[PDB]
């Protein structure tokens, strides 16, 4: 800490590019250390300090340790022919594990080519190909033929009977069998363990995905009538790859992992075909503006697509791609793909008219992808990379696990001192109950004392059978395991968690929460009904923040007599401190803003993780007919960082000349916990 | 199957020879066999093994002939497919007896419900719907010229849909000239509606406004301007101002539906048009307009079925022309747009749609309007526990074969087996529909074939299957690439609403939706979680319903006031004059107010005048009813009550539970115990007895107290003999109605809980169906006066099946307030007498007002003394309400019920007065007077509320009890410094009197020092005997609860033995105890006595009465679902008085039978807590330890008759027997039973 005031130069490590590289000495130590020494300590402040680039760091202290090109063989394609025809004996089979999506027959076919070697290849789901299955073996282990068996992930069962068969054989030395599958969990465990695996993950890049989305579609296909067909063909390609590669930055791209794979590319295709045959009537060529956009559009988003999508918010977000893309204007010979790469450079459409030209475009682009590239924030690749580090810390971390009870008391005791003792229930009033707040507030209180007292009791119980004096029952013993291991308890799971969630934060939030239960009780009691309509509460720690949504629309139907049907929500971002409240008006702490800054209540988009609302006010105003302007974007609030509950959604208005599609591909979110 | 058939042998000549020659060579062989049973005769019979391998192959051979017979069959007309075996013999072999065909008319078809048949059942004149819908044939068919059932079958379906094409083309005609006008007459606009089937009204209004609209598009693509679109339009609108006026009226329900869809389809079509315009849209091929179902029509086609063609987006389909009767319209919400859309252009190339997300958001019922839009047979898969997984492929092959769509309802809740099955046969249906979509496949011959039930079926293309998911899990790997998935995230419950609202005549439709919308949201959110709390949109549907029908009662009941006066009657202007949204609340009140929850009915009200506010609900009185109910409560001793005053709530519930009978034929009274539903049901019945004239029969039911074969019946596996059970024998008794059944309200109350498994046979019952089935075979249709009720306690283990199917009223536990109990106790005890048996029983129910026998017996003269006496301490703000008031807040051992206090306390105030009587009848010269009697009663009363309120309690506990008591009262108390007052009695004399007066130091003899049979007396002996006598002169399961050895059974044997008329007989429970042990107990030590009233199980001993000691109550244990079965068996036999056979299914009466019992704490291991409902009857006494002094006494008697036998040791007995007590002591405060569970230390040891 001392050190940290003490550099002067502090400023242009911690926003480099590239800090890992060249971490400055900032550890105190009575002998030089060694290189080692070095690697760990600098892994050390690299983690404490830019936790992005944890990978990075990670990776020379690999090198430093086992030598720079450990990890290089691994970069290089994996090269089939020494690993098959040596060390992989006849009678284990090749499990040819690959991700949902990405196939890896090919690569067994390119084998065989080279190796002149013939194959028979055999689908698996139907019991005429089981059969063909069997006899194939049959005829392969007395014959030195190789074997593939295609997606066997399908049948568990005929999978333990073939491992079964495998065992017992005597194969020839040429035989081989292949059997190429999906990541599933339905499939044995027997077979794992007694088979080579081998995984295919999809090569990531947009350029990677458009190559194998144009060699997939056959180049007949793409070479029909009209001309025009290549360049539909082209951008819904670069469609798919931009939705695909947007899936792996979640949730700030998709709100969740939607499964759009090779079978919407297809039924995409189809449409496009069909509706262009319908419209061209068989021209050569047919101007763009006579292409049925519109229809293409509307089958993309609702059904070709948007059928996966249930969020609101997602769906809006496919419609904006779709209406940027799927334009007349993009058959103009300046059309940009993508905006603000780098903030100077834009990717242009090529100007091509062929499937050859497309495809020599797609082959020159960089490779220097970044998330920019598909609309989302350059900082993402910094969110992605820290969410891999912390994976990948508590991936050793399980790993490592593999005497306690003291551990485990002391933990116990620890989060005993740490959590409140009690809430106090707000007392039953026949002029408080009328309050919607004092209501609402009750249920809060009730529910969370309930907890309270169920967590003290459990962490008392735990303490004392820690000390050896209680004995253990069955829920004991499954929260004794869950503590343990570290899994957060499902008995102190009645509120919503982030998912994941180690119970060490879930006890520092539980007893934020209780703190803040404990503040509220204190100031009913206090003030009795007045003191809780000016109370500024966190969204985020309210167990069920709609519930409080609800509560703040009733008093104020109520208190001005208005109808419950007649408000709506307006937010208003004030930065004073303890800024006066309206009769209709309440506080709101610790919203967290995330990829834009809130000024005068006025959006401006930011390259900053998130951003911090000082004092979010809600008001509920009579329901005006006054249309919405077209500088106001509606951005969700999300009740944690996983973007998988939605709460309510706010109205902001944009600053200066920033383009509303700009917000809803940036992934632009109100948090109220972070 | 050759037997309950006419034309079975003649279908199958060869065979049914066979089977009868094989028939009599096996009862020629049966005769051998009877006679000589015996089995050595039957090894001997010369060449039985060849001639049974004979008839075993033959046998074989015959069922596997008729097996190809009824493939044959089913592959010869394609929907028997859907229908079972055993259907599908009933149907082929009832050829003559065609009225026999009417009841599976409903799984082959749709809507065809049954066939209109000539005078001599010769010629199919039309078919019939489920609402009485019918359609007339244009060409008849004949029965005669096709005898065949095949044949004639066949001819129905085509004809059907020819005349459906017939109608329909005639009816676009009528419709054409009805939308080229400015101005439609109303007259014959309803003449058109009338005249035509529902389905069809709603296809020719759908294909006048394609055409028009395609029209409109062609003249402006050459013109420019809006004019004809605006034309559209406004004929629309002018159509729905009509049909608005229309509804506003009275219509037959027909009508009144067909009224309905065409409103809810009128308001897509204005929707439709309105965007048109706005966007405005000027060539026909725009995708703004392609994206909408269009139809097109042209009846120039020769063929019917491809007259019609329907068309969205890129796919285009041919209308089935299914006849599905009188469907329910769905609104054409952006949702179903997008659903119809995403399915259409699935089915184009040929993928199943797989709509998912959370339940209630519409996704079956999409699936299904989307196929009956197109005409095409929609079955709906339930995929719950009620799954028919045998007989699946054959309906696979049924969709094959006809062209029926095909849905699941939750395709994730399949157990993996099944799962796994199902997908691998949609998985082959679906690659053998995705090969029609081949382009070089040759379309002339295209004989699509897929594998199923090991056999090539042809696939048509015109069939579909859809697989609804719900996420919270996904399809399956094999049927992922072959679905397209659509997110059914969130129905537009605002438009659900308005448009609904507007099709029911509402004027301001919109503002009543989008109040209605949220405040179902605020009653799904901020009431309290119940289960049987529905807020869904089904639920919003039924309460619009609701208030469309109480909107056309308030305008009937306008019209007819003003007609009743000199005033003339206008619809439109007194719909006008009409508040709505007083009406729209009334409504969700009515529906939902009786299944809320005491504490909940604030909330919604708070919530409802949030949402709707300055309106208010009127509670709508029955002044007839109410009269009677008050004068059937007066007449068997209830507190009534009118709206706020005591009792208002009882009533209210009462009310409501009429109301929902009324509604609803079957319904639950889902109250906490001891809340008042038997009485409130028995109350309503007699109520509606007295009122209506109809005599009322109640048939209470235990589920549980029988398994569930005895209470539905069993059928023998071998001999194939059906046994009624115990519910369908009462409802075939009310179905025969050999005594006029029939014209009796038949209420068939269950009195136990549910849980899924007795209630699985029920649902048929409780559905719109009314019917039962039954493993034999023969259905029972519900009687209309039956009236299915279950009186349960909570609803842990009810699915939601059971609970949706029948109405509810909640009777929360507020409603029976402790004010209402005691008046209850009061008047039975100023009225009822305790020493009549059976004369000044039925003597009760002879006296309407028992004028003239006030003085009948001395003993109702003192109980209503004693009653005036001790009125003053029973009052609301009284000693007996605040002690129960403070004992609530003590701990007992088991938990604690308000009636189980009261009643331990009315039966010992019972205890006093016989004590009063028993006193005056050995006084004859000097009778208690008044003063005497007052005293002895306040002490009595003391006395009474500090042992039952305490008497589970433990010893420190009951003195704070009774030092509160103290603290409260005004009666004098005893006097001594520092001494319980539980441990005072009381004396005939008004004064009390220690117990320990009554605590003699016997001295026992040399032998007997330790036999069981010894009772040295102490003060808890005596104490707890005088209780003993106490609760068994009242005949009550008394049970007593302690620590092991404490001496429970032996206090309860000492105090029973005394009286020389009760015989105990022990009985044993524990984990595997059953109600047959009772039941052989019963049989064992009693028999049933045929008494005229009758059957009566009594003891064999005339004149003694019989007591069964159960020893273990607890042990017994819960099910999977709780509830103990010998428990609810128990509580059944003592509440009720008796119980049902499991042979004769008749109500067996017992007399003379005890049920004293004996338990040990719940907190102690393996003892299940007793259920609220067997507790409330039961007083409970806690047998503690007798601790320091009563060991030492009764030891040290033991000790002096033990060291009698050796005269110079007798000088330490006492010292002998203070160092036992002192070990014993230390001991058991030494060996807890945490270290060790077997460390009791009891004083058996
Ligand atoms: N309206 C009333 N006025 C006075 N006393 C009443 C009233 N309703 C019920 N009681 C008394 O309270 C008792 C409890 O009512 P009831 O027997 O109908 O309860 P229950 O709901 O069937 O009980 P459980 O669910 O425990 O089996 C009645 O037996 C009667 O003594
Ligand atoms: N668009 C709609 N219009 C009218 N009613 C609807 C609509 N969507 C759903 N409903 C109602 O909601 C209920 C949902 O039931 P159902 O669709 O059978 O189960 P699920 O919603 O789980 O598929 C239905 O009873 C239906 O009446
Ligand atoms: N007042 C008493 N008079 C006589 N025996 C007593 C008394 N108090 C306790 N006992 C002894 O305590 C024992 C009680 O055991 P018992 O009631 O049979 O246990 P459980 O009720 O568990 O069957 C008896 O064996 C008896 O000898
Ligand atoms: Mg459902
Ligand atoms: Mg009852």
């Amino acid at each position: 800490i001392a050190k940290v005031q003490a550099d002067e130069q502090f400023g242009i490590w911690l926003d480099s590019s590239s800090p890992e590289q060249t971490v400055p000495y900032l550890w105190s130590e009575e002998t030089p250390a060694t290189p080692i020494g070095q690697a760990i300590h600098r892994l050390l402040l690299i983690q404490a300090f830019r936790p992005d680039r944890l990978l990075a760091m990670a990776h020379m202290f690999v090198s430093t340790n086992l030598g720079e090109s450990f990890m290089s063989i691994m970069e290089q394609p994996l090269d089939l022919t020494h690993i098959v025809g040596t060390e992989v004996k006849p009678n284990t089979p090749v499990l040819m594990c690959s991700v949902p999506g990405y196939d890896a027959s090919g690569h067994v076919e390119d084998l065989a080519a080279e190796q002149n070697t013939q194959i028979t290849s055999i689908a698996i789901g139907s019991a005429e190909g089981f059969n063909q299955a069997d006899k194939a073996i049959n005829t392969a282990v007395k014959s030195g033929r190789w074997v593939m068996l295609k997606n066997v992930h399908l049948a568990p069962g005929w999978l333990m009977q073939l491992e079964k068969k495998l065992h017992s054989l005597q194969p020839h030395a040429c035989f081989r069998l292949f059997l190429t599958m999906e990541i599933n969990p339905k499939v044995p465990v027997n077979l794992l363990r007694a088979g080579r695996i081998f995984v295919f993950e999809p090569p990531p890049g947009v350029k990677a995905n458009m190559l194998r989305t144009f060699s997939s579609i056959p180049v007949s296909r793409i070479c029909k009538s009209p001309n025009e067909r290549a360049r539909l063909y082209f951008l819904l390609a670069w469609f798919h790859a931009i939705i695909q590669e947007r899936l792996r930055y979640a949730p700030l791209g998709w709100s969740k992992k939607y499964e759009f794979g090779e079978s919407d590319l297809r039924s995409a295709c189809d449409t496009v075909d069909t509706w262009l045959d319908d419209t061209a009537k068989g021209r050569q060529n047919i101007s763009p503006d006579k292409i049925p956009w519109s229809a293409l559009k509307t089958l993309m988003a609702q059904s070709i697509y948007g059928g996966r999508v249930d969020n609101e918010f997602d769906q809006r977000l496919l419609n904006t791609f779709l209406e940027r893309l799927f334009t007349t204007r993009s058959f103009d010979s300046e059309f940009k793909l993508a905006c603000k790469v780098d903030g100077h450079k834009d990717i242009q459409m090529p100007d091509g008219i062929r499937r050859e030209e497309f495809v020599q475009w797609v082959e020159l682009l960089p490779d220097t992808q970044t998330p920019s590239w598909l609309g989302l924030p350059n900082n993402a690749e910094r969110v992605l990379l820290t969410t891999q580090g912390v994976d990948m810390i508590s991936k050793m971390l399980k790993m490592q696990m593999l005497a306690w009870m003291r551990t485990l008391h002391t933990t116990a005791s620890n989060w005993l001192h740490l959590i409140p003792q009690t809430l106090s229930h707000l007392k039953r009033t026949v002029e408080n109950i009328k309050d919607p707040l004092f209501r609402f507030f009750e249920r809060e209180v009730k529910m969370g004392a309930k907890l309270l007292q169920d967590v003290r009791q459990d962490l008392a119980d735990v303490v004392q059978v820690c000390e050896g004096k209680k004995k253990q029952t069955n829920y004991l013993r499954t929260l004794i395991n869950e503590l343990v291991k570290g899994i957060l308890p499902r008995s102190w799971s009645h509120y919503t968690v982030p998912a994941g969630m180690t119970v060490i934060q879930w006890v520092s939030d539980f007893s934020e929460r209780i703190k803040q239960l404990q503040n509220i009780s204190l100031a009913a009691a206090s003030g009795g009904a007045k003191e809780l309509k000016n109370i500024h509460v966190c969204l985020g720690g309210l167990f069920v923040p709609e519930a409080y949504i609800t509560a703040t629309r009733q008093y104020v139907a109520q208190a001005n007599s208005w109808s419950l049907e007649e408000l709506c929500l307006e937010v208003n971002v004030t930065t004073s401190q303890g800024a006066t409240l309206d009769a209709c008006s309440f506080g709101v702490t610790g919203l967290k803003l995330q990829g834009a800054t809130c000024n005068n209540n006025k959006l401006s988009l930011s390259n900053a993780i998130s951003t911090a609302l000082p004092l979010t006010q809600l008001r509920w105003v009579k329901q005006t007919n006054t249309e919405k302007k077209a500088s106001v974007v509606t951005l969700p609030v999300y009740l944690n960082f996983t973007r998988a509950d939605l709460i309510f959604t706010v109205d902001f208005e944009i600053a200066t000349k920033e383009d509303p599609r700009s917000f809803y591909e940036r992934g632009v979110a109100v948090l109220c916990t972070e | 199957i050759f037997t309950g058939s006419a034309d079975i042998k003649h279908l199958l000549p060869v065979e049914t020879q066979r089977f009868q020659s094989i028939s009599t060579e096996f009862l020629a062989l049966m005769k051998k066999v009877s006679k000589s049973p015996l089995v050595m005769d039957v090894l001997n019979i010369q060449g039985v093994q060849r001639s049974l391998e004979r008839l075993a192959d033959l046998l074989g051979k015959i069922q596997k002939a008729l097996g190809e017979y009824l493939e044959r069959e089913r592959s010869s007309f394609p929907r028997f497919y859907f229908v079972g075996d055993e259907d599908l013999l009933e149907i082929i072999g009832n050829s003559k007896n065609v009225a026999k065909l009417q009841k599976h008319f409903k799984k082959m078809f749709a809507g065809v419900s049954s066939i209109i048949l000539n005078e001599d059942n010769s010629v199919v004149l039309g078919i019939s719907s489920r609402e009485g819908e019918e359609v007339m044939f244009k060409t008849p068919v004949s029965i005669t010229e096709h005898p065949k059932i095949n044949e004639w079958l066949t001819l129905v379906e085509k004809e059907m849909r020819v005349t459906l094409a017939k109608l329909l083309a005639e009816s676009v005609t009528e419709v054409e000239i009805f939308g080229k006008a400015t101005s439609i007459d109303p007259n014959t606009y309803i003449t058109w509606i009338d005249k035509y089937q529902a389905q069809l009204v709603v296809l020719s209004a759908q294909i006048a406004w394609s055409e028009n609209v395609e029209t409109a598009l062609s003249s402006m693509g050459g013109g420019g301007d809006a004019a004809p679109l605006h034309s559209v339009l406004s004929n629309v609108e002018v159509t729905l101002n009509v049909l608005a006026d229309s509804v506003l009226m009275e219509q037959p329900p027909l009508r009144r539906r067909k009224l309905e869809h065409l409103i809810t389809e009128l308001v897509h079509q204005r929707d439709v048009t309105r965007s048109l315009i706005k966007s405005k849209i000027d060539n026909a091929k725009s995708f703004e307009w392609l994206s909408q179902m269009r139809f097109y029509f042209d009846p120039k086609q020769t063929d019917v079925l491809q007259q019609l063609s329907i068309q969205m987006a890129n796919a285009k389909f041919n209308y089935g022309f299914e006849y599905l009767g009188v469907q329910d319209k769905l609104v054409q919400t952006p949702l179903t747009d997008r659903c119809y859309l995403t399915m259409t252009q699935a089915l184009e190339a040929r993928l199943g749609g797989s709509p998912f997300g959370p339940a209630g958001t519409g996704k079956t019922e999409s699936v299904k309007a989307l196929g009956h839009q197109l005409g095409r047979f929609v079955l709906v898969f339930n995929c719950d526990e009620t799954f028919d997984f045998q007989a699946m492929g054959r309906i696979f092959v049924g969709l094959c074969q006809v062209g029926a769509w095909g849905c699941f309802d939750e395709f994730n809740r399949l157990e993996e087996r099944m799962l796994s099955a199902v997908s691998q046969q949609v998985q082959c249906i679906q690659e053998a529909l995705r090969e029609h979509s081949n382009p070089n496949y040759d379309k002339t011959s295209a004989p699509i074939t897929c594998e199923l039930l090991n056999k090539q079926v042809k696939v048509s293309p015109d069939m579909a299957i859809f697989i609804t998911m719900n996420p919270g899990s996904n399809l399956p790997d094999n049927l992922k690439k072959l679905f397209r998935s659509l997110a059914m995230t969130k129905p537009d419950r605002q438009l659900i609403a308005q448009v609904m609202l507007y099709s029911q005549g509402f004027r301001t439709a919109e503002v009543l939706a989008n109040k209605i919308v949220p405040f179902f949201k605020l009653c799904d959110e901020q009431l309290s979680s119940q289960s049987h709390y529905d807020f869904g949109l089904r639920a919003l549907k039924s309460v619009l319903v609701s208030a469309g029908n109480v909107k056309r009662e308030r305008i009937q009941k306008i019209k007819r006031e003003k007609e009743e006066r000199g005033e003339a009657v206008d619809e439109g202007e007194i719909a006008e004059n009409l508040p709505e949204q007083e009406i729209l609340i009334q409504s969700v009140c009515e529906t939902m107010v009786p299944k809320l929850v005491a504490e909940d009915i604030p909330l919604l009200f708070s919530l409802l005048s949030d949402v709707f506010p300055g309106v208010q609900y009127h509670r709508g009185e029955m002044t007839a009813l109410r009269e009677e109910l008050k004068k059937v409560c007066q007449e068997m001793y209830l507190t009534y009550g009118d709206g706020e005053e005591v009792g208002g709530m009882w009533v209210e519930k009462v009310l409501q539970l009429y109301q929902i009978t009324q509604i609803n034929h079957g319904l639950m009274m889902v109250g906490p115990s001891g809340s008042g539903k038997s009485m409130a049901w028995r109350v309503l019945l007699k109520a509606l007895e007295r009122l209506e004239g109809v005599e009322g029969v109640a048939h209470i039911i235990d589920p549980k107290a029988i398994s569930k074969d005895h209470l539905y019946g069993t059928l023998d596996p071998n001999t194939r003999e059906w046994t009624d059970g115990l519910f369908t024998h009462v409802l075939r008794k009310i179905i025969d109605s050999v005594r006029g059944e029939l014209q009796k309200r038949q209420w068939i109350v269950f009195d136990g809980d549910v849980d899924p498994e007795w209630v699985e046979n029920l649902n048929s019952v409780l559905d719109d169906n009314k019917l039962l089935t039954l493993p034999n075979g023969e259905r029972l249709s519900l009687p209309p006066n039956v009236r299915i009720m279950f009186e349960v306690q909570d609803l842990k283990y009810a699915t939601l099946a059971t609970v949706s199917r029948c109405g509810m009223v909640w009777f929360s536990e507020d409603v029976l307030s402790t004010d209402m109990i005691f008046n209850n106790f009061l008047a039975r005890l100023r009225s009822i007498p305790l020493d009549e048996g059976e004369d000044e029983a039925q003597r009760r129910r002879k006296g309407k007002e028992d004028e003239g026998e006030e003085a009948a017996s001395p003993m109702l003269q003192i109980q209503r003394d004693a009653a005036t006496i001790m009125q003053p301490y029973f009052t609301s703000n009284g000693l007996v309400t605040k002690a129960l008031e403070h004992a609530f807040q003590l701990e007992h051992i088991m938990d604690l019920t308000r009636l189980r206090c009261l009643g331990s306390l009315f039966s010992m105030l019972h205890q006093a007065c016989r004590n009063v009587a028993q006193y005056n009848a050995n006084h004859p010269d000097f009778p208690m007077q008044i003063e005497q009697l007052e005293r002895y009663i306040q002490r009595y009363l003391v006395y009474a509320i500090l042992w039952s309120l305490s008497g589970d309690s433990r010893l420190k506990m009951r003195a704070e009890l009774g030092e509160y008591i103290r603290r409260i009262t005004t009666v004098p108390l005893p006097t001594a410094p520092n001494i319980p007052i539980i441990d005072y009695e009381v004396s005939i004399s008004g004064e009390w009197s220690p117990w320990q007066a009554k605590v003699p130091q016997i001295e026992v003899e040399t032998h007997k020092v330790a036999a069981p049979d010894v009772v040295v007396p102490t003060l808890d002996t005596v104490r707890h005997e005088a209780l003993l006598y106490t609760w068994l002169a009242e005949h009550k399961p008394l049970v007593l609860c302690g620590p092991p050895g404490s001496g429970k059974t032996m206090t309860l044997f000492s105090a029973l033995r005394a009286l020389p008329d009760m015989e105990v007989v022990g009985l044993n429970f524990s984990s595997a105890t059953t109600p047959e042990l009772l039941l052989k107990t019963f049989d064992h030590y009693c028999e049933y006595r045929r008494t005229p009233n009758g059957v009566v199980l009594a003891p064999v001993q005339l004149g003694k009465w019989l007591v069964l000691f159960c020893d273990e109550i607890n042990l017994p244990d819960m099910d999977k679902y709780g509830t103990q079965r010998v428990i609810s068996f128990i509580r059944q036999m003592v509440e009720h008085g008796g119980f049902y056979r499991t042979s004769d299914q008749t109500w067996v009466k017992l007399e003379r039978i005890q049920f004293v019992g004996a338990c040990n704490p719940p907190t102690d291991p393996g003892r299940k807590p007793l259920s609220h409902r067997f507790l409330r009857h039961v007083p409970v006494v806690y047998v503690d330890y007798p601790g320091p002094a009563s060991l030492t006494q009764i030891y040290g008697t033991f000790n002096r008759a033990m060291l009698r036998l050796i005269p110079s040791l007798r000088t330490y007995a006492e010292p002998l027997t203070a160092a036992m007590v002192e070990f014993y002591t230390m001991s058991q405060e030494r060996f807890t039973q945490d270290t060790q569970p077997h460390y009791i230390y009891s004083p058996r040891e």
